[PDB]
DNA sequence: AGGGACAAAGGGCTTTCCATTTATTTA
DNA sequence: TAAGCAAAGGGTTGACGAAAGCCCTTTGTCCCT
């Protein structure tokens, strides 16, 4: 008959990135990392909703906080570390006849592409999420284990094939399919030009006075370390006419264009299980869309 | 009122002023002191399963008998020898120990062995006294769990459930 | 000539708040009160009285909703109940820094207290809780009011508990005045028939229910007597204060 | 004979933990330390819910509580304490009868290997469950009535004999095996990594602020004691199709993953109480787990 | 001399009955 | 010292049930041929 998840089970994170920072370096030298930091300025722009039109005379005035590069550097560094930690299928909480027939079911998806496309989320720095825009040349080196790497460029939307991320994916690709955990600890240069506006991560603001208030680690602008696991998972190509490469999610969803991409057409990571639970041929390139929100996370309820 | 009453006997028919329902659910020990029960006091009521009839509003016996000393006016006895004796039917007392507290004290040459129970208006007086009179330090409690009108009717009827004091103290800085 | 043993800064964890189930977080008097009682029988030394404030408290919970653990299976009955998580009544704990003064007479060197203090320390428990970390024990001597300020002065930082005494009754009390009540004595209801389930299976018991008292929580630095501090036994089944109300 | 069991049964817990501390502390100079203070921040994500696929193109931000190491420091310091307690025989409630026949019938059973697990759980690192999982490099420090032994690195799951272990073993099963106490002081360090993410415990509240809540010491982010008494009773590896450790419940089940080992295959405790108290010479692999239910303590219904 | 009936005693599973405020709110 | 301090979009879901009733089985208690 069917087997069903059971009323808990809960799927912990199999990455682990660290909540970035943001520095200001130069391009020749980067070795003086100065710390872009978040201050608090104030805009007097205009009032302008698609409605009031009434109030169209009136000028507002908030507080926002600000980072930008300080005007004697032109390059912004990101630092963060990032842990692909291994025992994937190993259901934290629930876990009986529907985290192991999981497992007799998924042990042939394909881990190394899976690697593949989140070291080059990585390489080709498609973490930071606007700092890419306005920036002439990106420099993303990492570092795994005592071995340093650098990538120049590498065009986002098509994940190309290359050399220097291959073999750090398969070092992903084997701490994945066994157990254990690889640190990737990766900074990003980016010569924005000379003194240029970074965008670190905003924080939600519940009824403040700052209408624009950004992340901070002691006075330092800083990035949220879930908008990094965010953008290594921006992988997912796989779905009704296949596009560009969103983050991956039981229904496909991105919450900026409102709409989910694998939602209502037996597509979403949840149809995509009973049936191996219950012993359906999984396709080669919809189980790896499975396992990618096994190292996800995500709560599978009743 | 005459027919529900009878349910009541023909059901389980407990009312108590004191329990220890409160602290474990598997307790059924249940006791109606009598001198500690004055105009403004409150009681609870349990039958098996929580079961009961209404009274063509959604009204069970609760709030009946809860509302403003109704209780009282049969208790004194102005209603009555027929509602009255049959209401003093149902008052019984009800031992048991198992899964309750059982403390010792001091007493007068020697030690004495003693389970505290709960109190059943103070439940009831907390829910409508430290709320409705702005008393801003409280905890708000639920029991049992997904399922609370297993203990009593008192428990059946509010899913809010009761409040406690903090008895959190300013610490050093 | 009386003695105060000392236990200072003692880290309780796992200790259960519900002391009633309209009073939770601190345990009653009834507690450090039995702790008297409980050296006496375990150790022999004779308690007569005791005090306590907190250095720090917290209940295990957030601002509104403190609660319990996920119980376990630990019945008969349930043999097909067990793949479930539990049935949950409500149990909070807590965790806190305490100072605690005992009046003992003693007799003897002040080199046998403080480590037949010790050893008890190790094997009892604080209501349920764990000690974790307590500062050595001390002995102190007072014979007046002015040597007793010397035990005054010693305690700081530490929130004393004073009793403030009810007015009319529990809740009114705590409206208007704005106060902490807790538990201070026990009135007896019934007698069980049958000693078969008992602990003891020879002392008679009655079933009892919590009587409340409104209290004050003063700085150690600011308190006019410690007898108004100290609590002890009280008749009938209650506990009460030397120095009286405050 | 043929006696009956009492309706309720009380026994004390002997093994009494303290709560966990958490710092941050570096990998070479542990002095320097400070509080993980635990931090409150606003995730906006997907809802992810099963089923519900119509109001899946939402957004949820709701307040979680995080607790990072700072980007100075890449250790995580963990201090608590154990104590155990002799004289595991004497019943709450209980005066004897029943339960002297079962204690003059558990004189000959194994208290080392129970004592060794119990130093194994803790010297593994078992008491963490989430910290451990991604640290470059665990040890251990214990202190014991003024003697300090330090681990580097133990198996969880697979109790491996050494030396350094088997001393703390004897020293606590002396007392466990009459009566008295002993008290350790136990602390953890991890290289997780810089400015890395821990795991506390969290609470049982349906907070209508926070989601997801962290444990606190005004603040400083802590354990449960409980928690910690939960990973030292995790011995269980006798029982039928014994692969894992389970920690030691009267009916064999642990409520994370949902299922029932022990009960109801003539293997649960309330069957093997009234084997041994009616005379039946119990299964020499049995004895240590009723023993274990004891220390850890326990009500008994009827 | 021992299986078979007579019946108590545990034991698994099966409903069940709910409806108030959902708190606000921190020193 | 004086005049003016924005808008939408969402805010999770999953476990957390004692007692009466209904059958099923087992073993105290008693029986002759």
């Amino acid at each position: 008959t069917k087997l069903k998840a059971p009323a808990v089970l809960a799927y912990s994170r199999k990455i682990n990135p660290t909540n970035a920072l943001m520095f200001a370096v130069n391009w020749s030298d980067r070795d003086n990392t100065t710390a872009v930091m978040v201050g608090t300025k104030t805009v007097a722009g205009t009032q302008s909703v698609r409605g009031n039109p009434n109030d169209a005379d009136k000028g507002n005035i908030q507080t926002v906080n600000f980072a930008n590069l300080p005007h004697n550097k032109n390059t912004l560094l990101v630092k963060y570390n990032v842990k692909f930690v291994g025992d994937v299928f190993k259901a934290e909480l629930g876990g009986g006849e529907y985290s192991n027939t999981l497992q007799t079911a998924l042990e042939n998806t394909d881990f190394g592409t899976l690697a593949y496309r989140y070291v080059y989320n990585i390489a080709a720095g498609r973490t930071l999420w606007r700092n890419r825009v306005g920036a002439e040349s990106i420099e993303t080196v990492i570092t795994v284990n005592d071995q340093t790497f650098t990538f120049s460029d590498l065009l986002v939307n098509e994940f190309d094939e290359d050399v220097d991320v291959a073999e750090i994916a398969d070092m992903v690709a084997g701490v994945l399919s066994g157990e254990g955990f690889v640190t990737l600890k990766v900074e990003h240069y980016m010569l924005l030009g000379e003194g240029s506006e970074v965008f670190p991560s905003q924080e939600f603001v519940e009824n403040s006075k700052l209408s624009k208030q950004l992340f901070d680690l002691n006075g330092q602008a800083a990035m949220h370390d879930q908008k990094i696991g965010n953008a290594i998972r921006t992988i997912d190509t796989w779905y009704e006419d296949a596009t560009t490469p969103i983050a991956v999610e039981p229904y496909g969803s991105v919450v900026r264009n409102g709409v989910a991409y694998r939602a209502g057409n037996k597509t979403d990571l949840f149809t995509l299980m009973d049936g191996a639970v219950n012993g359906k041929s999984l396709t080669e390139e919809d189980q790896m869309f499975v396992t990618a929100n096994l190292i996800r996370g995500g709560v599978f309820g009743g | 009122i005459k027919e529900m009453i009878e349910d009541f006997i023909s059901k389980g028919g407990l009312i108590f002023t004191h329990s220890g329902r409160y602290t474990n659910t598997n307790n059924s020990c249940f006791i109606f002191n009598k001198n500690d029960i004055g105009v403004d006091t409150k009681v609870d009521m349990y039958t098996p399963k929580s079961a009961g009839i209404k009274n063509e509003e959604g009204e069970n016996l609760w709030q009946v008998l809860n509302k403003a000393n109704m209780f009282y006016r049969i208790y004194s006895g102005e209603l009555g020898e027929e509602l009255q004796y049959l209401l003093k039917s149902c008052c019984t007392a009800k031992e048991d120990v198992t899964t309750l507290p059982q403390i010792y004290f001091k007493n007068g040459e020697g030690y004495d062995i003693l389970v505290p129970i709960g109190n059943a208006h103070n439940l009831i007086s907390g829910t409508e006294y430290l709320w409705e009179h702005k008393y801003y330090n409280t905890f708000t409690q639920k029991l049992g769990g997904s399922n609370p009108q297993n203990c009593t009717h008192a428990c059946n009827k509010m899913r809010g459930g009761f409040k406690q004091f903090n008895c959190t103290p300013p610490q050093v800085e | 000539m009386r003695k105060f043993i000392i236990v200072k800064n003692v880290k309780v964890d796992g200790i259960n708040a519900k002391s009633s189930d309209i009073t939770v977080g601190m345990p009653p008097a009834t507690t450090f009160c039995g702790l008297g009682e409980t050296m006496s029988i375990k150790t022999g030394i004779v308690v007569k009285a005791v005090s306590y404030g907190s250095v720090k408290f917290e209940v295990r919970g957030s601002r509104f909703n403190t609660s319990v653990t996920k119980f376990a299976w630990q019945d008969r009955g349930n043999g097909g109940k067990a793949n479930n998580n539990s049935p949950i009544q409500p149990k909070p704990l807590a965790d806190g820094v305490f100072t605690l003064c005992f009046e003992v007479e003693w007799e003897d060197c002040a080199e046998v207290l403080v480590d037949k203090v010790t050893n008890f320390i190790n094997t009892a428990r604080i209501a349920g809780g764990t000690i974790a970390s307590f500062n050595k024990p001390f002995v102190k001597v007072a014979k007046d009011a002015e040597e007793l300020a010397s035990v005054k002065n010693a305690m700081m930082p530490c929130y004393v508990v004073v009793d403030c005494g009810v007015e009319v009754n529990i809740f009114e009390d705590a409206v208007n005045r704005k106060l902490q009540p807790m538990v201070n004595g026990y009135k007896k209801l019934e007698k069980i028939v049958d000693n078969k389930h008992m602990r003891d299976k020879f002392t008679p018991a009655y079933l009892a229910t919590p009587t409340y008292t409104m209290i004050g929580y003063k700085m150690v630095s600011n308190v006019d007597n410690f007898d108004q501090a100290l609590w002890q036994y009280g008749e009938n089944t209650k506990v009460k204060t030397i120095g009286g109300i405050y």
